[PDB]
C-alpha cells in the first residue's frame, strides 16, 4: 500500500507570464533586444497556492491574533474574579 | 522516501512537458523522435539548456560527456531509464 | 561606561582603580561611622550552607527565600514578597557600592585640588 | 559515464563546457528564478555575440580569458545534486550495493526460499556461458591490429549473439538495492 | 583563557554561519557559537549559569535540527537552502516549530532561550572582564539573530525553487508529536526550571536601562540588518563578491589549510624519513 | 548497623528537619514515597527476611588470622637469610597495614567532604589535618624506595633521615 | 587522487584508478581520505595570509582588551565576619586581625 | 582585469587555467591518441579477464605489485651515502634524540636541585 | 609445579601416536586442559612467592605470562588448521611437536628459580621458533628473516651469559631469592656500567628496542600465523620479564644508564606510530604496532616504580591478546586474498559482517579504549612517567593520538568502503575463525573485570 | 501511520485541516505565553529599581570636604 | 496490557533487585552511600532531637 493513485500532468497551456516577475524580467529583457526561451517553464511557482506571500514580521506574528485575544479575555476574567 | 516509482510512460510525458515548455520549439510538430539539430532547427547552445531542463526536472545530473551526444527526446527518456533503472 | 572611557583616554590619576578601592581611610570623611548590622549569625548561615559567594550582607533574606521555597513547594510561585525582599537588599548593598565609589572618586578629586593649591601657594 | 572517452576535448567541447558551467554557478548566485532567467539570458547574449568568430587564435584568445573569469567569479560553494560527486548523498548507498556472485555462497536452505529467482539465475548463468565463448572470438576478430585504440565495444551483429563483455553491465546491483 | 576561547569561538562560527547554504551546516555553526557563549559563561565564573544555558540550548536546538531533518526529507534528500521555497504554507507546522525554535534561540523575551542567554549578557556586561571578549560576544547575539534570519528568509519565504515534483507531505504522527513535545519544552520549560530551581548566585538586580535592554538592541538590530541585506537579492542586478565573503564562506580558510598543510608534511615525513 | 564499628569511621549525628507544609497543596514527594515503600521496599524487606532465616537455619563462623611478632631488620645479622627472610614478611605486612590505614583516613576525607555541602572548606579542617599528619608520616617512611622496595632500604633510608635530624639537632644545641 | 574525473568509469572507482595503470608512489597520501591537492578558488598565500592576520589580530586585540579591562564603577562587595575568615581556610586558634567594613 | 590565480603545491593549477592546453600542435594530438591507445589496451585486458566466467581469484595487478616492491624492498640496494642522505640520516636519526635528552635531563636536574634545597611542597605526593 | 610441566610433555607422545585425522582433535583438547590447569597459578600472595621446589617457583608476574602462554597453544592450533590441510601427516606432527616444545621452554623459562636455568630455556626458545619460520614459511625472504632473527639475539644475549657467571663468581649464587635478599648497590664505574650493558642488551634487544628492531617485521611478516602469534604475544615478554628480574641488581646505575634507552623509546614509539601510517602491509603494521607497544613498555621498566611495573605488566597481558587477534584477522583475509596487501582487498564489512565487528573490537583495543587492560597499562605508564617528568606527557599524548590514527585507518582501508569487483572469491567466514576470534576477544574482556590478576607483583 | 497524501507535479500539494489548527494553535499559545508573562512579570524585561545617578547625590553624604577640614 | 506487563519485566524487576543490593549489600560497608545533610533553617525542629532552632535577630521590617 502507497500512492500509486494514476496522477496525470496538468494541462501545459494553463502557465503563462501574465502576472508575475516574468513580466518584469521578459520587458527588462526587451528593452535590450532580447527575449527568454524558458519562461513559462518556470511559471508554476506564481500560479497555484505560491501567488500570495508572506512577510518576514507577518511570518513571525503566525498567531498573534488568536494569542492576543486569548491574553485579553483571560486578563479581563482575572480582573473580574480578583475584585471580589 | 514515500517517492512514488517513476515509469517509463512517466519519464516520457515528462520530458515532453519540459519540451513544450521550450517556446523556441513548436509544440504542435515535435515528437518523441525529432532531432534537435534537424527536425527543430536547433542550436548546441539549446541543446546544452534542454539538457540542463531535464536536470532541473528530474532532480540529477547528466555527465557532459553522456549528455552533448543526447539529440532525440527518446534518447534522454532510455538514458534516465538506464540511470534511474526503470525496467517498465 | 563613560568612566571607563575617562580613565582610559583622560587622567588615569583622577580616577580609581577598582582592583585597590578605598585608599582612603573610613572614618576620613565623618566620626559617626555607623557600623554595618548582621543579622544572620555564624552558626545557623553555615547550617543554611547558602554559598561561600552568597554569604554578604544580605544573608537573612536568602534564608527566608530558601525556607519559603522548601515549606511550599509544589506551588511554586507561593512566596515572591521574600525574593522581592533579597532583591532590593541587594540592590540596597550594590547602591552602597556605588556610593563607596563616587566617595573615594571625590575624595581623589578633593586631595588632588589641595595638592594643587598648595604647590600653587608655595610657588606663589 | 557511459560514453567512452575521445583523446582530447574540441573546441566546441570546451564552449559547452564553460557555457554549463557559467550558467551553472550563476545559477549559484542569482538565487532566484526570475533573477536568474534575466542574467542567464543576459550570459548567453554575452556568450552569443562572438559565436560567429572564423580564425582559430582569436577564439583560443577568447574562452581563455573567459575561463580566467570564471575562475575569479565561480562562487566557492556552488549548488551541487545530492547524488553528484561533490554531494550531499554521493555514495550514501553504496555500502547496500552486494555483488551477484555471493548469492553462489548461499546456503541450501536459503536457496530453498527463493525456488523461482535461482531457477531464473541458473538460465542466467548458462546464457552467460555460451554467450562468453561467442564474445571473446567476436571481440579478437574485429579488435584492430595493434590493440585498440578507445574504449570502444562492438554491438552483437548476429542474431543468437549478445554484445561483447556484457555481464557486468546488465548485472549491475541498483541503484539503490535497498 | 576561557573567557578568550570562548569569545573567539562564538564570533568566528557565528561569522561563518553568517553565508553558508546548507541548512544542517548553519545550525551546526550555531551549535558551535553557543558552546563558545557557554564557554564564555564558564569563564566570568558562573558555572550555574552554563549549565542552565546547556540545558535551554538542548531543547531548542534540537527541536531546530528536528525541523530541518523534516524540510531535507520532505523534498527529497535536499539540504540547499537554494532550491528551498515557499513552505510557509506547504509545512505550516514545521513552519512554525522553526519560528517558535529560532525565536527561542535569539532570546526572544520570556522564552525558553530568554531565561539563561539573557542572563549571560548581563553578566557578562556587570563583570570585570576583557572588553574585546564582551564586544565579541555583542557581535556575536547580532549573528546569531542574522542567521536565524537567513534561515527562515531563505527556507520559507520566497516562492518554491524545488524540482516540479511535489512530495510535500507532513501529516505523519511520530513527527507531529515529537516536534510539539520539544514545542513545549521550548515554550515552557525555560520559566518552569528558572522558578523551580533554588536560587545558587546573586542576581544584577540593578543596572542602567540601555545596558539592561543591550540583549534586545542588539537581537533586533541583527535581525533588521540581515532582513534589509537579504531582500537585496531580489534586486536585478548581480556584483561579484568581496574578500569579507570569501573569507567567510570558506570557513575563514582554517579547514583548507590546517587541512592540507600539517598532515600533508606530518604524512609526507613519516614515509620519506621515518 | 552493626557491620562496622562507629569509631573506625566517625558520622555525625545526622539532624533533620521536620515536614512543616505551609500550605494545603499535596506535594507529590510524600505520595511517590508511599507508593514505592507499598510496591518496593515491603517485597524486598520480606524476601531478605526469608533469605535470613535461610542463612540463620545454617550458622557457622570464620576467624580473623593472628601474626605474631618476629625479630626485624634491625637485629638481623648480615647474612642470616632466615632472619632476613622473616623480618622481609613482617615489613611487608606493615606495609599493607599502613597503607589501609592511610585508605581509612582518606576516605574519611571523602565522606566529610561529601557529608558538609557547602561548608566543606571549614567543617572539615580535622579530616584534612588528620590526613595531612598521616601522609606526611606514610611518605617519610616508604615515599622513594623504588619498585625493588625491602626492609634494607626502608632502613637505610630512617636511618639517613636520623642522621640529618641529629647534625640539625647538634647544631641548633650549639648555635 | 581527489582531482582525478569523477565520471570516468574507473576499475577501482573509490580509489579512482585502472587496472594496470601506474599507481604513483604516494599512492596512500591521497587517497580521498587524505590530504587533497584540488585547486581553491581563493590562492594559498592569499588565504595563508588572511587567516594568519585574523589569527594575529584577535590574539592582539585580546591582550590589549587585557590592558584595558571592562567593568562597572563600583567598589569590592563586602562580606562581614572579617572576609569571611573562619569559612575560608579556617585556622580559628590565631585570632586574625579585624578587618571592619564602612557603611554609608 | 581581475587577479590572477597563483599555484601552490597543495593548491595546483586547474586544467582550464593551464596554458599548455591553449598551445595545441599536432605533438600533442599524437601523444594525446598514444595515451589513449595505451589505457584503452589496459582496459581491454582487465575486462577481458573480469568478465570471463571461468576465472574465481583475484586479477594480479603487476602495476600493485610493483609499487609495493619499490615501496618496500628496492630501497637499499639503490641507496647511495651522499651528502644529502648522510646529512638528513644524521639529523632526523639523533638530533631529536640529543634534543629531548638535553630536555630531561635539564628537567631532572632543576627538579632534584628543588628537592635537595627542601621548596617543591611534595604534600600528598604519595603514589609514584 | 610439575603438574603442568608433564602434561605439556605429554601431548608429544599423543600427537605421534594419534590417526592421521585426529591429532588436531587431541592436541586441543588437551592443550586446554592444561590451560584450565595453569588457572590455579592465578592464587599468588601479597607476600615473597609461590617456591614448589629448589627449581621453580611462581610469581604475580609469572603467573599471568604462564596462563598466557598454556593458553596461546589451542588457539594456535586452530590457526594453523587451515594452511596445512594438504600437509603430510609426519610434517604436520613435526609442527604441533614444535608447537609443544616452544610451549614447554616458555612454561620452563618463566619460573626458572635459578638465572642460569632461566638462560638455558631462555634461548632454547630460539630454536623451535626459527625452524617454524623458516620451514612453514611462504616467501622466499623467511631465510633472511630467521637469520635476521637468530643472530641479533644471540649478539645481544651472549654479553648476558658472561655477566651471569662473572656474577655467580663474585656473589656466590645466581638463585633470584638469593639475588634479592643479599642485592647491594652498584658502584659508579667503567667495569660496572659494562657489566650494567650486559645485563640489559640481551633484554633490550627482544623487545625489541627501537633501532635494535629491524629483526622484527622481517619474522613477523615471514612466519605462518602461529609463528606470528607466538612471536608477538609471549616471545616479545620475556624480554620485558627478564628486566623486571635482573634491575634488581643494578642500581642506582640504572638511575642515569637508563637516559639513552628512554629517549630511544620515548622518539621510537613516536617513530613507528608514525611508521605505522604509511604502511603497504597489514603485518608489518601490526609489528610496528607492537613495536611502539613494547616501547612504552621499556619506559616503564626503566622508570623503576610500582605503577610502572604495574602498567607494565598489564600491557604485556593486553599487547599480547590484541596483537594475536589482529594477526589472526589479518591471515583470515590473506587466506582468501592471498597477497597480504592493505589496500587491495577493500570494503569487506559488506561482505562478512561479524569479521567487520572483530575488526572493530581488535582495533578498539588497540586505541586502548577504557575501561580496558590496554588503557590501565598505558594510563599506569604515563602516569608513573608524568611523576618521572612532566615532560613526557607530550610524547605520550602525540603516540596516544598517532595510536588510534592508525588503528582507525587500517579498521577504515580494510573494511569500509567500496569492495573490490574483481575479487569474487570472498567466502563466508568459518565457524573456526569466529571461534577463535571470540576466543581471544573474551579473555580481555573478563580481565578488565580483575584487573588486580595481571597487574603484577607490585599490586 | 499518517493519511494517504498524493503528489501534484507543479500545484500546491495537499493540506488536511487537522496539521493547519495544530499549527495555528501553538502559535497562539507562544504568543499568549509571551503576552501573558509580560503583563504579570514586566520587571523581568524593563528591571524593578532604578538606576541612582552618582552626580545627585550631595557632597556631604560622601564626606567630601573642599580643602577644609584638612 | 502490554504496558502493564512491560512495567513489571522493564522497571518492577530492575527497581527491586537495585533497591536489595543498595539497601542490604551496598549500606552494609561505612561510607558506600554518603548524603548532603539536609539545611537547617531558624525555626526547624529535628526529628531526632526534638528541639527547636532559635528564629532570626528581628532586623528592621519595613518594604
Ligand atoms: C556603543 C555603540 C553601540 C552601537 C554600535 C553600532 C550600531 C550599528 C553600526 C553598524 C556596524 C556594521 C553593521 C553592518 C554589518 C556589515 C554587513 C554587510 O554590509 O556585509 C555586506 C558587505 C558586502 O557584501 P557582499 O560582499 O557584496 O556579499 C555578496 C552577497 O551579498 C551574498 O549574500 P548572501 O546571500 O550569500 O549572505 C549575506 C550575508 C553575507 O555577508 C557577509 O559577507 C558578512 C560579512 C560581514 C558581517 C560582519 C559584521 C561584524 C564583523 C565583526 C568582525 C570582528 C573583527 C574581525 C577582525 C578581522 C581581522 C582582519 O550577509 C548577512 O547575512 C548579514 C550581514 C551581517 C549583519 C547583521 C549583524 C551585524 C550588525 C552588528 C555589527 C556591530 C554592532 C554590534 C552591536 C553591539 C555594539 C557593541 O560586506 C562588507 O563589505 C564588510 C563590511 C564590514 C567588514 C569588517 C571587517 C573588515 C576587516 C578589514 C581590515 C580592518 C583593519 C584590521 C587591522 C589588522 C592588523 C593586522
Ligand atoms: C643504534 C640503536 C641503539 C643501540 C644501543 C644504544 C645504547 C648504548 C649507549 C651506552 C650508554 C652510555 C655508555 C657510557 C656512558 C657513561 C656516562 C658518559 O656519557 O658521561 C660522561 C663520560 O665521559 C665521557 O663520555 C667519556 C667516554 C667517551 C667515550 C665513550 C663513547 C661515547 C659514545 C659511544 C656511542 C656508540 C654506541 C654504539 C657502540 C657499538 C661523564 O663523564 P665523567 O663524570 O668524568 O665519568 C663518569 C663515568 N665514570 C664515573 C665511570 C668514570
Ligand atoms: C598536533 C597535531 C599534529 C598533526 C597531525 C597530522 C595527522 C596526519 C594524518 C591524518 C590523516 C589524514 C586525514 O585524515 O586527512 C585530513 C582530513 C581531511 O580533511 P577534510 O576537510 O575532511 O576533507 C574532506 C573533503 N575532501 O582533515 C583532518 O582531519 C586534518 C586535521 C589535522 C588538525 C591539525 C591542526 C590542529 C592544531 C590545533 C592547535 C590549536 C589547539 C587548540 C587550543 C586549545 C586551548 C587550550
Ligand atoms: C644487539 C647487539 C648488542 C651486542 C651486545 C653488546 C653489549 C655490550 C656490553 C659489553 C660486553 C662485555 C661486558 C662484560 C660482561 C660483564 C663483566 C664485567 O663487568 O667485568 C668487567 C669487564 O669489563 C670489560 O671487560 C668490558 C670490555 C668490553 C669488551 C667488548 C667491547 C664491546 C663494545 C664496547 C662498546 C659498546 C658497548 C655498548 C654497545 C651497545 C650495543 C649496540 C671488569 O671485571 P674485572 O676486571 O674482573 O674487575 C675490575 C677490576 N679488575
Ligand atoms: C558567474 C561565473 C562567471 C561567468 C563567466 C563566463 C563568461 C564567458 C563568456 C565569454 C565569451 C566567450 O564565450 S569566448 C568565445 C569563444 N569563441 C567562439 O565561441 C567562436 C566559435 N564558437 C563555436 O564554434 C561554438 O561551437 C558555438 C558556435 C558557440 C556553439 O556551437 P554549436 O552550434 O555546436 O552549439
Amino acid at each position: 500500500e502507497h500512492g500509486h493513485s494514476k496522477m496525470e500532468l496538468p494541462d501545459y497551456k494553463q502557465w503563462k507570464i501574465e502576472g508575475t516577475p516574468l513580466e518584469t524580467v521578459q520587458e527588462k529583457l526587451a528593452a535590450r533586444g532580447l527575449r527568454d526561451p524558458w519562461g513559462r517553464n518556470e511559471a508554476w511557482r506564481y500560479s497555484g497556492g505560491f501567488a500570495n506571500n508572506v512577510s518576514f514580521v507577518g511570518a513571525l506574528l503566525k498567531g498573534f491574533k488568536w494569542g492576543f485575544a486569548a491574553f485579553v479575555v483571560a486578563v479581563g476574567a482575572e480582573y473580574y474574579l480578583e475584585s471580589q | 522516501s514515500d517517492a512514488p516509482p517513476l515509469t517509463l510512460e512517466a519519464i516520457k510525458d515528462r520530458v515532453l512537458y519540459v519540451l513544450k515548455l521550450y517556446d523556441k520549439i513548436d509544440p504542435e510538430k515535435l515528437s518523441v523522435n525529432s532531432h534537435f539539430m534537424k527536425d527543430l532547427g536547433l542550436d548546441s547552445l539549446d541543446q546544452v539548456e534542454i539538457i540542463m531542463a531535464m536536470e532541473d526536472e528530474f532532480g540529477f545530473e547528466i555527465p557532459d560527456i553522456d549528455a552533448e551526444k543526447l539529440m532525440c527526446p527518446q534518447e534522454i527518456v532510455d538514458y534516465i531509464a538506464d540511470k534511474k533503472d526503470v525496467y517498465e | 561606561g563613560a568612566h571607563l572611557a575617562r580613565r582610559y583616554l583622560g587622567d588615569a590619576s583622577k580616577e580609581p582603580d577598582p582592583l585597590r578601592m578605598p585608599t582612603f581611610p573610613p572614618d576620613y570623611g565623618f566620626p559617626e561611622r555607623k557600623e554595618r548590622e548582621m543579622v544572620a549569625t555564624q552558626q545557623e548561615m553555615n547550617d543554611a550552607q547558602l554559598m561561600l559567594q552568597q554569604r554578604d550582607y544580605c544573608a537573612h533574606y536568602l534564608i527566608q527565600l530558601l525556607k519559603c521555597k522548601r515549606d511550599s513547594f509544589p506551588n511554586f510561585l507561593a512566596c515572591k514578597h521574600e525574593q522581592h525582599d533579597w532583591d532590593y537588599c541587594e540592590h540596597l548593598d550594590y547602591v552602597k557600592r556605588m556610593k563607596e565609589f563616587e566617595r573615594e572618586r571625590r575624595l581623589l578629586q578633593r586631595k588632588k585640588r589641595r595638592e594643587q593649591r598648595e604647590a600653587e601657594m608655595a610657588r606663589g | 559515464a557511459f560514453s567512452a572517452p575521445a583523446a582530447y576535448l574540441t573546441h566546441q567541447q570546451k564552449v559547452l563546457r564553460l557555457y554549463k558551467r557559467a550558467l551553472r554557478h550563476l545559477e549559484s548566485w542569482c538565487v532566484h528564478r526570475d533573477k536568474y532567467r534575466y542574467f542567464a539570458c543576459l550570459m548567453r547574449a554575452r556568450f552569443d555575440e562572438h559565436k560567429n568568430e572564423k580564425d582559430m587564435v582569436k577564439a583560443t584568445q577568447l574562452l581563455r580569458q573567459a575561463e580566467e573569469e570564471f575562475w575569479y567569479g565561480q562562487h566557492p560553494q556552488p549548488y551541487i545534486f545530492p547524488e553528484s560527486p561533490g554531494g550531499t548523498s554521493y555514495e550514501r548507498y553504496e555500502c547496500y550495493k552486494v555483488p551477484e556472485w555471493c548469492l553462489d555462497d548461499w546456503h541450501p536452505s536459503e536457496k530453498a526460499m527463493y525456488p523461482d529467482y535461482f531457477a531464473k539465475r541458473e538460465q542466467w548463468k548458462r546464457l552467460r556461458r555460451e554467450s562468453w565463448e561467442r564474445e571473446v572470438k567476436q571481440l579478437q576478430e574485429e579488435t584492430p591490429p595493434g590493440g585498440p585504440r578507445t574504449e570502444a565495444l562492438p554491438p552483437a551483429r548476429k542474431e543468437g549473439d549478445l554484445p561483447p563483455l556484457w555481464w557486468h553491465i546488465v548485472t549491475r546491483p541498483r541503484e539503490r538495492p535497498m | 583563557m576561557t573567557l578568550c576561547l570562548g569569545a573567539i569561538t562564538t564570533l568566528f562560527t557565528a561569522l561563518c554561519a553568517i553565508t553558508q547554504n546548507d541548512i544542517k551546516k548553519i545550525v551546526a555553526f550555531s551549535t558551535s557559537s553557543q558552546l563558545g557563549l557557554m564557554m564564555v559563561t564558564i569563564g566570568i565564573n558562573q558555572p550555574h549559569l552554563a549549565f542552565l544555558h546547556i540545558c535551554m540550548h538542548a531543547f531548542f536546538k534540537a527541536m531546530l535540527f528536528m525541523c530541518s531533518g523534516s524540510i531535507i526529507h520532505s523534498l527529497n534528500d535536499e539540504q540547499d537552502i537554494r532550491k528551498m521555497g515557499g513552505l510557509y504554507k506547504a509545512m505550516p507546522f514545521t513552519t512554525t516549530a522553526l519560528i517558535i525554535g529560532s525565536l527561542a534561540l535569539t532570546g526572544m523575551p520570556y522564552l525558553t532561550g530568554f531565561y539563561s542567554k539573557d542572563l549571560i549578557i548581563e553578566a557578562v556586561n556587570m563583570s570585570y572582564t576583557n572588553a574585546w571578549a564582551l564586544l565579541m560576544t555583542l557581535i556575536a547575539t547580532s549573528l546569531t539573530a542574522a542567521y536565524s534570519t537567513r534561515i527562515i528568509f531563505f527556507a520559507f519565504l520566497g516562492k518554491p525553487r524545488f524540482p516540479p515534483l511535489v512530495l510535500i507531505n507532513e501529516n505523519n504522527p511520530l513527527l507531529i508529536n515529537s516536534i510539539k513535545r520539544l514545542l513545549i519544552g521550548s515554550i515552557f520549560a525555560g520559566f518552569i526550571i528558572s522558578n523551580n530551581i533554588p536560587p545558587m548566585t546573586v542576581p544584577n538586580t540593578t543596572m542602567p536601562l540601555y545596558m539592561k535592554m543591550t540583549a534586545l538592541i542588539v537581537t533586533i538590530m541583527g535581525f533588521m540588518l540581515a532582513l534589509e541585506l537579504n531582500n537585496t537579492t531580489y534586486y536585478l542586478k548581480f556584483k561579484y563578491p568581496s574578500q569579507t565573503y570569501k573569507f567567510s564562506n570558506m570557513l575563514g580558510y582554517y579547514p583548507s589549510i590546517m587541512h592540507r598543510l600539517p598532515t600533508y608534511h606530518n604524512l609526507s615525513m613519516s614515509q620519506k624519513s621515518a | 548497623p552493626d557491620s562496622w564499628d562507629k569509631d573506625v569511621y566517625p558520622e555525625p549525628p545526622r539532624r533533620t528537619p521536620a515536614p512543616a507544609p505551609q500550605t494545603s497543596l499535596p506535594n507529590p514527594v510524600t505520595y511517590l514515597t508511599k507508593i514505592f515503600d507499598l510496591l518496593v521496599d515491603r517485597p524486598v524487606t520480606l524476601a531478605r527476611e526469608f533469605i535470613e532465616q535461610q542463612h540463620a537455619k545454617n550458622r557457622y563462623y570464620y576467624y580473623h588470622r593472628e601474626f605474631r611478632r618476629v625479630p626485624d631488620i634491625t637485629e638481623c645479622e648480615e647474612k642470616d637469610i632466615l632472619c632476613m627472610f622473616e623480618a622481609e614478611m613482617q615489613w611487608r605486612r606493615d606495609y599493607k597495614v599502613d597503607q589501609e590505614i592511610v585508605n581509612i583516613i582518606q576516605e574519611r576525607l571523602k565522606a566529610c567532604q561529601q557529608r558538609e555541602g557547602e561548608s566543606y572548606r571549614q567543617n572539615c579542617a580535622k579530616e584534612l589535618e588528620q590526613f595531612t599528619q598521616v601522609s606526611k608520616a606514610f611518605q617519610d617512611r616508604y615515599s622513594d624506595l623504588g619498585a625493588h622496595y625491602s626492609a634494607r632500604k626502608c632502613l637505610a633510608k630512617q636511618k639517613q633521615r636520623m642522621l640529618a635530624e641529629r647534625k640539625a639537632a647538634k647544631e641548633a644545641a650549639a648555635a | 587522487q581527489q582531482e582525478r574525473d569523477p565520471w570516468y568509469d574507473w576499475d577501482h572507482p573509490d580509489l579512482r584508478l585502472n587496472w594496470g595503470e601506474p599507481i604513483h608512489w604516494d599512492l596512500d597520501m591521497y587517497i580521498r581520505n587524505r590530504v587533497d591537492t584540488s585547486p581553491t578558488p581563493v590562492s594559498w598565500n592569499t588565504m595563508c595570509k588572511h587567516l594568519f592576520g585574523f589569527v594575529a589580530f584577535m590574539l592582539f586585540m585580546f591582550w590589549v582588551g587585557e590592558i584595558y579591562p571592562s567593568y562597572q564603577p563600583v567598589g569590592p562587595k563586602q562580606y562581614p565576619y572579617n572576609d569571611l575568615y573562619l569559612e575560608r581556610g579556617g585556622d580559628p586558634t590565631k585570632e586574625p586581625e579585624p578587618v571592619v567594613h564602612y557603611e554609608i | 582585469s581581475f587577479p590572477k590565480y597563483k599555484p601552490s603545491r597543495l593548491a595546483t593549477l586547474p586544467a582550464t587555467l593551464d596554458p599548455a592546453e591553449y598551445d595545441i600542435s599536432p605533438e600533442t594530438r599524437k601523444a594525446q591518441a598514444e595515451r589513449l591507445a595505451i589505457r584503452s589496451r589496459l582496459k581491454r585486458e582487465y575486462l577481458l579477464q573480469y568478465n570471463d566466467p571461468n576465472r574465481l581469484g583475484v586479477i594480479e595487478d603487476p602495476a600493485l605489485i610493483r609499487w609495493t616492491y619499490a615501496r618496500s624492498a628496492n630501497i637499499y640496494p639503490n641507496f647511495r651515502p651522499t651528502p644529502k642522505t648522510s646529512l638528513l640520516g644524521a639529523l632526523f636519526g639523533i638530533g631529536p634524540l640529543f634534543f629531548w635528552y638535553y630536555v630531561f635531563k635539564t628537567d631532572r636536574d632543576k627538579k632534584e636541585k628543588l628537592i635537595q634545597e627542601g621548596k617543591l611542597d611534595q604534600t600528598f605526593n604519595i603514589s609514584y | 609445579m610439575l603438574k603442568i610441566i608433564i602434561p605439556t610433555t605429554m601431548l608429544l607422545p599423543m600427537t605421534w601416536m594419534s590417526k592421521h585425522n585426529m591429532i588436531w582433535i587431541n592436541a586441543t583438547v588437551h592443550s586446554l586442559l592444561i590451560s584450565l590447569i595453569s588457572l590455579s597459578l592465578l592464587n599468588q600472595l601479597g607476600e615473597n612467592s609461590l617456591n614448589f621446589s629448589l627449581t621453580f617457583f611462581s610469581d604475580s608476574l609469572s603467573a599471568p605470562l604462564l596462563v598466557l602462554t598454556t593458553w596461546l597453544l589451542p588457539l594456535m592450533l586452530m590457526a594453523s588448521q587451515s594452511h596445512l590441510s594438504k600437509e603430510t601427516t609426519t610434517r604436520k606432527k613435526l609442527y604441533i611437536t614444535m608447537l609443544i616444545l616452544l610451549q614447554l621452554f616458555l612454561i620452563m623459562t618463566f619460573t626458572a628459580t635459578e638465572l642460569i636455568l632461566f638462560y638455558i630455556l631462555f634461548e632454547a626458545t630460539l630454536v623451535p621458533t626459527l625452524i617454524i619460520i623458516t620451514r612453514w614459511g611462504n616467501q622466499t625472504e623467511r631465510l633472511n628473516a630467521g637469520l635476521y632473527f637468530l643472530f641479533y639475539t644471540l649478539a645481544g644475549s651472549l654479553p648476558l651469559l658472561v655477566a651471569l657467571v662473572y656474577i655467580q663468581n663474585t656473589t656466590g649464587s645466581l638463585n633470584f631469592l638469593i639475588i634479592h635478599y643479599w642485592s647491594h648497590p652498584l658502584s659508579n664505574s667503567w667495569s660496572n656500567i659494562f657489566m650494567w650493558l650486559a645485563c640489559i642488551m640481551a633484554f633490550m634487544v627482544k623487545m625489541p628496542l627501537y633501532g635494535l628492531h629491524l629483526w622484527l617485521p622481517k619474522a613477523h611478516v615471514e612466519a605462518p600465523i602461529a609463528g606470528s602469534m607466538v612471536l608477538a604475544a609471549v616471545l616479545l615478554k620475556l624480554g620485558g620479564y627478564g628486566m623486571m628480574r635482573i634491575t634488581t641488581i643494578l642500581n642506582p646505575l640504572t638511575n642515569y644508564m637508563a637516559y639513552p634507552f628512554l629517549m630511544l623509546s620515548m622518539w621510537g614509539m613516536i617513530m613507528t606510530s608514525s611508521i605505522c601510517l604509511r604502511q603497504t602491509d597489514l603485518k608489518s603494521l601490526i609489528a610496528y604496532s607492537s613495536v611502539s607497544h613494547m616501547a612504552l613498555v621499556i619506559v616503564a621498566i626503566m622508570i623503576q616504580t610500582p605503577w610502572s611495573f604495574m602498567g607494565a605488566t598489564a600491557l604485556m597481558i593486553a599487547h599480547g591478546l590484541t596483537s594475536s587477534m589482529l594477526f589472526c584477522l589479518a591471515n583470515t583475509n590473506y587466506e582468501r586474498v592471498h597477497s597480504r596487501t592493505m589496500i587491495l582487498a577493500r570494503g569487506l564489512q559488506t561482505l562478512l559482517p561479524l569479521m567487520a565487528t572483530w575488526w572493530l573490537v581488535a582495533s578498539l583495543t588497540n586505541l586502548a579504549l577504557p575501561p580496558s587492560i590496554n588503557l590501565i597499562g598505558e594510563l599506569f605508564i604515563i602516569t608513573a612517567s608524568f611523576s618521572w617528568s612532566n615532560i613526557t606527557i607530550i610524547l605520550m599524548g602525540m603516540n596516544m593520538m598517532i595510536t588510534a590514527l592508525y588503528s582507525l585507518y587500517m579498521l577504515i582501508t580494510t573494511q569500509r568502503g567500496k569492495y573490490t569487483h574483481h575479487i569474487n572469491n570472498i567466502k563466508p567466514s568459518f565457524t573456526r575463525e569466529n571461534a577463535l576470534m571470540a576466543l581471544h576477544i573474551l579473555p580481555l574482556l573478563l580481565l578488565t573485570l580483575n584487573p588486580k590478576m595481571i597487574l603484577g607483583p607490585l599490586y | 501511520g499518517g493519511v494517504h497524501i498524493e503528489p501534484r507535479y507543479r500545484q500546491f500539494p495537499q493540506l488536511t485541516r487537522s496539521q493547519l489548527i495544530q499549527a495555528e494553535f501553538f502559535s497562539a499559545t507562544m504568543w499568549f505565553w509571551i503576552l501573558w508573562r509580560f503583563w504579570h512579570d514586566s520587571d523581568a524585561v524593563l528591571g524593578h529599581f532604578p538606576y541612582p545617578d552618582p552626580s545627585q547625590w550631595t557632597d556631604e553624604e560622601l564626606g567630601i570636604l573642599p580643602d577644609d577640614e584638612d | 496490557y502490554r504496558h502493564s506487563i512491560f512495567a513489571v519485566t522493564h522497571v518492577l524487576i530492575p527497581v527491586w533487585i537495585i533497591h536489595y543490593y543498595l539497601k542490604y549489600h551496598v549500606t552494609a560497608k561505612p561510607y558506600t552511600v554518603v548524603e548532603r545533610k539536609p539545611r537547617i533553617f531558624p525555626g526547624d525542629t529535628i526529628l531526632e532531637t526534638g528541639e527547636v532552632i532559635p528564629l532570626m535577630k528581628e532586623f528592621p521590617d519595613q518594604h
